[PDB]
């Protein structure tokens, strides 16, 4: 393959542009189209940054891209090189998100922090080098599924409705740090992705056991807890002998729904692309193995 | 085709929470143009019974009854009206067809099977199919009920038209492995087709009628006494004449301020006049304009646009805080020194609307936006056309202006800027007849529409005849 | 009302060229004489919570 990119500048890079570009070594970077040779424009996702279309245009973008890790600059030359899958690197983690170790981790556009900054870098004439946040799983996958949940609520909804809901979607708490998703627009992809999500669920709906569908019920006649309390109360305001017991219609049954919540788990997970095990105690760096 | 079937199976599925029978219809450009077909965002549609009462408020009665307030502080009802407004229009599902087709051809070209009494063709440029529920309040349907639709684009404009159920039900009613829903609605098909207009006979529209409809099956009865049509015409009166009773409330303002005063009109428009002039033609002028004003006011006249934002529901708690504004108390030095400063008080031009009548050759503006500001040097007021150009009309001498400002203040303005003011009285319309004839359009969220309130939306939707459509 | 607490309390009535010498003193001022003698030095006042 590629395994190595040449990013050519067209702006001279000053002595400050070139420091800044060197601390940034080992940082991910992504690529639109996998050539040997690039020009600076199309590194970075400032390609594509459109906030009038919405969060959902550029992740969909972004999971399409080719990442590259940031190797040494030279003159007007930045050298990417492509990680390959299996093989132990140093990433950066230019994210304000923590990583503990064991992680397994995903690429996102990046969310409003709340000081504003954001550190803007390498701000060439009106370019710049807008990285995105490598994030860990449970974080990756809870913005799907509040972004999943804002287009699927907020749907013939007023704005007056609509308002203090979608405020409370927005925001994320993630160890201790505050995130908010900067644009969540009602995309045809989101439509899309809803459509899928409505459909997985009419199957789940129809082709779930008798068992499948009353374990619960039995449960809370038999047992009492807190965990039970909190599963009752969100079926309380719509609230015996089996007559069949089959095992192999339970079997066909189960694979098939396990099938169909595959379809609807695959609208919230993402790609892992890393996985770390080392994590530098000032949490700048790490050490992952790539995925893909 | 296929918005036809799901709106009858969702009808089914509603039917005994709702008692409202599926009613697919199909619109072309004898209802709508290719640009309001191609850039159509909502379909809503509302049903009123025999007394003219909608089916979303109370059954017996509304405290929307009562009279409108004239008071800014009370928006004739606030909020609470709004969403008694709001709750009675029903949203429909419809898809555009924007490219030319004959309808029977594209029905057949489905799956549907067609055996109409005679075979004529109609043909059409676009169509747009939705379904309409209309309310059998019962296993029971009257002729006398009336069923409105709402046809509205993305700037949030509507178009109401009604008509009422016996037109529809003219014909219809006076003659009354394992298989799936959708291959016997497919085959056994269409066999009706029928053209309804509206009550006042200004669009028309085709009535689709399935013969797997689970309408067939109810067998559900239908009556239309006289006297139920007799009232339900004079609640249609009532209905339509909600904007002429302001203009002659209006109009009799004018003429009690004008015998109040005497005649005297002071000058409350900037404009340079001369003793040495034939005042008393300008006085026969005014005459003609007023008469002539009457003779061409329309629904789209100044009264009406300048009511309309008043009934929206943010106008109520604004203007409350407008008034907490004006009367706040002076601030002491502690406020000025340390406090924050004060808010910004109301921008020195104001937005208004107002009626341009010109006699000469026989032509009055209705919708006109103007930008009003009083003058340092005498308090006076300079009527400035919106890309900030002084309006010429106040020095002609053969026209007359009315303009109404936002708090519903009317004056009645005279070549060289002589003028009678008054207010606009409210009281003589019931709160819910303006309420539910004016009330602005409040969208819900779409297709390709931001979550977050106020942002700048992308490129607006539409579904287009002219290009290959993209997926 | 205001007289009579005055009286109780021992204060005067406030004397302040209201406007200007009010600003200046929100601006910061120095308002109060000292007394004709002193035996136990600065006066350490207390703060009633």
């Amino acid at each position: 393959m590629e395994a190595n990119i040449f990013c050519t500048f067209d702006h001279k890079l000053s002595i400050a542009d070139v420091g800044k570009l060197t601390k940034l070594v080992a940082a991910v970077v992504p690529i639109p189209q996998r050539l040997h040779l690039i020009k600076h424009y199309q590194l970075g996702l400032h390609q594509f940054v459109d906030h009038t279309r919405g969060y959902v245009r550029l992740r969909g973008l972004l999971r399409n891209m080719t990442l590259t890790l940031m190797r040494r600059v030279e003159g007007n030359q930045i050298l990417l090189h492509v990680p390959t899958h299996g093989l132990l690197y140093t990433v950066l983690n230019t994210g304000p998100v923590t990583w503990e170790k064991g992680d397994a981790l995903c690429v996102l556009p990046p969310l409003f922090h709340g000081p504003l900054a954001r550190e803007n870098l390498l701000t060439l004439g009106q370019w710049e080098l807008v990285l995105p946040w490598i994030v860990p799983m449970p974080l990756a996958l809870e913005i799907n599924q509040r972004l999943l949940i804002m287009g699927l609520f907020s749907l013939d909804r007023s704005y007056e409705e609509v308002k203090a809901a979608v405020q409370q979607l927005q925001t994320i708490t993630f160890r201790d740090a505050t995130f908010t998703i900067p644009d969540p627009v009602i995309d045809q992809h989101l439509l899309i992705d809803m459509k899928t999500a409505c459909l997985s669920m009419s199957m789940v709906a129809n082709l779930a056991s008798e068992l499948t569908m009353t374990y619960v019920r039995k449960l809370a006649l038999e047992d009492s807890s807190m965990l039970l309390v909190k599963c009752q109360e969100l079926l309380m305001r719509l609230d015996a002998r089996p007559q069949h017991v089959s095992p192999d219609d339970e079997i066909a049954r189960l694979s098939a729904l396990f099938v169909m919540l595959r379809q609807l788990d695959d609208l919230i997970r993402e790609q892992v692309v890393f996985t770390v095990c080392d994590v530098s105690p000032d949490n700048k760096s790490a050490t992952c193995i790539f995925k893909g | 085709m296929e918005t036809h079937l799901y709106s009858d199976l969702a009808f089914e599925a509603r039917f005994a929470d709702d008692e409202q029978l599926p009613l697919h219809l199909v619109l072309d450009q004898e209802v709508l143009s290719n640009e309001e077909a191609e850039t159509l965002r909502y379909v809503y549609y509302r049903n009123v019974d025999s007394a003219g009462r909608s089916t979303g408020r109370a059954p017996g009665g509304d405290e929307d009854d009562a009279p409108a307030s004239d008071d800014a502080e009370d928006a004739v009802g606030g909020d609470r009206a709004f969403d008694r407004e709001r709750r009675t229009w029903q949203r429909a599902c419809f898809r555009v067809l924007p490219r030319p087709l004959e309808l029977l051809d594209y029905l057949r070209q489905s799956g549907l099977t067609v055996t109409l009494e005679k075979e004529q063709r109609v043909r059409m440029f676009y169509a747009v199919f939705t379904t309409l529920g209309l309310r059998c309040p019962d296993n029971r349907l009257s002729g006398a009920q009336t069923l409105h639709l709402r046809l509205v684009w993305p700037d949030g404009s509507y178009r109401d038209w009604e008509f009422l159920a016996r037109d529809l039900l003219r014909e219809e009613m006076e003659a009354n492995d394992e298989v799936a829903r959708t291959d016997e609605w497919k085959g056994a098909g269409v066999s009706r087709l029928r053209e309804v207009w509206d009550v006042q006979h200004r669009v028309r529209l085709r009535v689709l009628w399935y013969v797997n409809s689970f309408w067939r099956s109810r067998e559900l009865s239908y009556d239309d006494h006289e006297v139920e049509l007799y009232r339900a015409l004079d609640a249609y009166r009532a209905r339509i004449a909600v904007e002429y009773v302001l203009i002659r409330a209006v109009r009799d303002e004018i003429y009690a301020v004008l015998r109040r005063d005497g005649g005297a009109l002071p000058q409350r428009f900037a404009c340079h006049v001369s003793r040495n002039m034939s005042w008393r033609v300008v006085w026969e002028l005014c005459r003609h304009a007023l008469a002539l004003w009457m003779d061409w006011a329309d629904v789209r006249s100044c009264i009406i646009k300048a009511l309309t934002p008043r009934l929206s529901r943010g106008a109520a708690a604004a203007a409350q805080r407008a008034r907490r504004q004006r009367e706040r108390s002076a601030p002491k030095p502690q406020e000025l020194l340390f406090g924050p400063r004060n808010e910004s008080g109301p921008p020195a031009e104001q937005t208004w609307y107002a009626d341009v009548v010109r006699c000469v050759r026989a032509q009055v503006d209705l919708g006109v936006e103007v930008r009003a500001a009083r003058c340092p040097r005498t308090g006076l007021w300079i009527v400035r056309d919106r890309r900030g150009r002084l309006r010429r009309w106040l020095s002609q001498p053969e026209v007359c202006v009315l303009y109404v400002t936002p708090d519903l203040d009317f004056y009645w303005v005279l070549p060289g800027g002589f003028a009678v003011s008054s207010r606009v009285t409210l009281h003589g319309l019931a709160q819910r007849a303006l309420r539910d004839r004016f009330q602005n359009f409040e969208a819900v969220l779409a297709r390709g529409m931001h979550v977050e309130a106020g942002r700048q939306e992308p490129e607006t939707p539409r579904v287009s005849g002219r290009r290959l459509p993209f997926d | 009302v205001d007289r009579w607490i005055r009286h109780a309390a021992g204060v005067e009535r406030p004397q302040l060229l209201d406007t200007e010498t009010i600003s200046m003193l929100t601006f910061g001022s120095m308002s109060e004489r000292n007394a004709a003698a002193t035996v136990h030095g600065q006066k350490a006042a207390c703060e009633l919570i």
